[PDB]
RNA sequence: CGCAGAUAUCAGGAGGAACACCGGUGGCGAAGGCGGGUCUCUGGGCAGUAACUGACGCUGAGGAGCGAAAGCGUGGGGAGCGAACAGGAUUAGAUACCCUGGUAGUCCACGCCGUAAACGGUGGGUACUAGGUGUGGGUUUCCUUCCUUGGGAUCCGUGCCGUAGCUA
């Protein structure tokens, strides 16, 4: 089918960054990721790799018929605002911006300390 | 007209300032329950968290009953916590 | 817990006159009441150690008072024991 | 005896026309124990902070009972076992 | 781990530990130690009057009781974490730090043991012995509007600076 407006879920972490589209209902249409663009290993946390990922996923969205997009960003992101700017360049209207970051109210235990 | 301090023209005033404030007991507050959302939400941040005494001005007595009523309000859903 | 009316009861019955409060007899009676009440509390709540410490303290002061009373006059000591039904 | 502030939330499927007596049906059991002077308010259809069982609003109410602890805890047992309440709560009006 | 359709995403449901901001040289407790909320049962503490009894006080060999985490026993429960254990990897070799998985255990009930940097590394109790300084609790006259870190004075508890004095 096709859909004119949706949202975009932007999960940015230390070792990767995956940026997918969705209808506001939660059904995805086309996604892209930093390792899938071609990069490998630790190369795929620098925000240039997020530029590339967001670019490909947004152009798929255009191919499906999306023009205006919300954004829901999640995680420690080297390229959050990088990805957002590249999305807003590559043919999208950023409707709404949010910091949806899953915080627990002092819940489950975390792992130990590293060195 | 005068300085913030060292104004011997007047009585030692009943004023609240940047460091000093006593915001519940003094005025602006009717009664301390979870049922009165409007007086409570003023003592929060924009995003649902809770303020600190060193910014507000309250004594621990007051801050803690405030926090209590806020938290009871969150459990009766009169007042929002942050969730999807 | 120990209400003012329970205190009135004890201070009327074992209290020498309707005003005395510090007297050994009255003080022992109040502490014995408190101690039986708390013992019944502990029958159920077996882990309230913070309360058992208070119990041991109140028992300490109670034996102190009984012992002072015995130093003073054995007659009144034993008559108090007999009246309260206690053993020691 | 002791005072309280019993809060209750019910589903909007019920109606204001029938709110007040539904409480009374329970409260009679207290009323026939202590001559329990009650002072009751009804305000509902209020939006919530977050959905309980796919509900956006509820029926709030404040039943200031002046009764004994056994009876209020029994009332809470009844209220919770009822099928309509979303929540309820019992704060003591005295110093604790 | 996936390519048998993962991760991602969205609705619902199951679940069992820990309660973000409040929350800190900050309060309580003899000490260990104590924070999601409501109820119930109970304990000590401070202040004011100082009505009341009239030295009953202080300590305490032994003794009894309490006492972190780990460990033990019986039952249940087990999401996350995770010794041991397994594999990958750096390495002279790495039975270790790193990564991926993971058992007991951590969790509740009831009985145990009775140890720690259980540290203020200063045993307890009472009094005298320059102050200044924040900060917590309850009293109270003064400028008093009398709504106030108002200020003053007393009581308790707490952290920093500082003479005498003491100390290698």
């Amino acid at each position: 089918k096709n859909v004119p407006h949706g949202a975009a879920h932007i999960k940015s972490t230390f070792n990767n960054t995956i940026v997918s589209i969705t209808d506001p209902q939660g059904n995805v249409i086309a996604w892209a990721s930093s390792g899938h663009v071609g990069f490998k290993g630790s190369r795929k946390s620098t925000p240039f790799a997020a530029q590339l990922a967001a670019e490909n996923a947004a152009r798929k969205a255009q191919e499906h018929g999306v023009k205006k997009v919300d954004v829901f960003v999640k995680g420690p992101g080297s390229g959050r605002e990088t990805a957002i700017r590249s999305l807003q360049a590559a043919g999208l209207e950023v409707g709404t911006i949010s910091d949806v970051t899953p915080q627990p109210h002092n819940g489950c235990r975390p792992p130990k300390r590293r060195r | 007209m005068m300085a913030v301090k060292k104004s011997r023209k007047r009585t030692a005033a009943t004023e609240l300032k940047k460091p000093r404030r006593n915001q519940l007991e003094a005025l602006g507050v009717t009664t301390i329950d979870y049922k009165d959302v409007a007086v409570l939400r003023t003592f929060l941040s924009e995003r649902g968290k809770i303020r600190s005494r060193h910014v507000t001005g309250l004594t621990p007595q007051q801050q803690r009953q405030v926090a209590t009523a806020i938290k009871n309000a969150r459990e009766m859903a009169l007042l929002p916590m942050a969730g999807p | 817990a120990l209400t003012a009316e329970q205190k009135k009861e004890i201070l009327g019955q074992y209290g020498l006159h309707d005003t005395d409060t510090g007297s050994p007899e009255a003080q022992v009676a109040l502490l014995t009441k408190r101690i039986q009440d708390l013992t019944e509390h502990l029958k159920v709540h077996k882990h309230d150690h913070h309360s058992r410490r208070g119990l041991l303290l109140l028992v300490g002061r109670r034996r102190r008072l009984l012992k002072y009373v015995a130093q003073v006059d054995v007659a009144r000591y034993r008559s108090l024991i007999e009246r309260l039904g206690l053993r020691r | 005896m002791r005072p309280y502030e019993i809060m209750v939330i019910l589903d909007p499927t019920l109606d204001e026309r029938t709110v007040a007596p539904s409480l009374e049906t329970f409260l009679n059991v207290i009323r026939k124990d202590g001559g329990t002077v009650d002072k009751v308010d009804i305000w509902g259809r209020r939006r919530l902070a977050y959905e309980i069982a796919k509900h956006a609003e509820g029926i709030y109410a404040v039943i200031d009972v002046k009764a004994e602890p056994a009876t209020v805890s029994e009332l809470d047992r009844q209220l919770n076992l009822n099928e309509s309440v979303l929540r309820t709560k019992v704060l003591r009006t005295d110093k604790h």
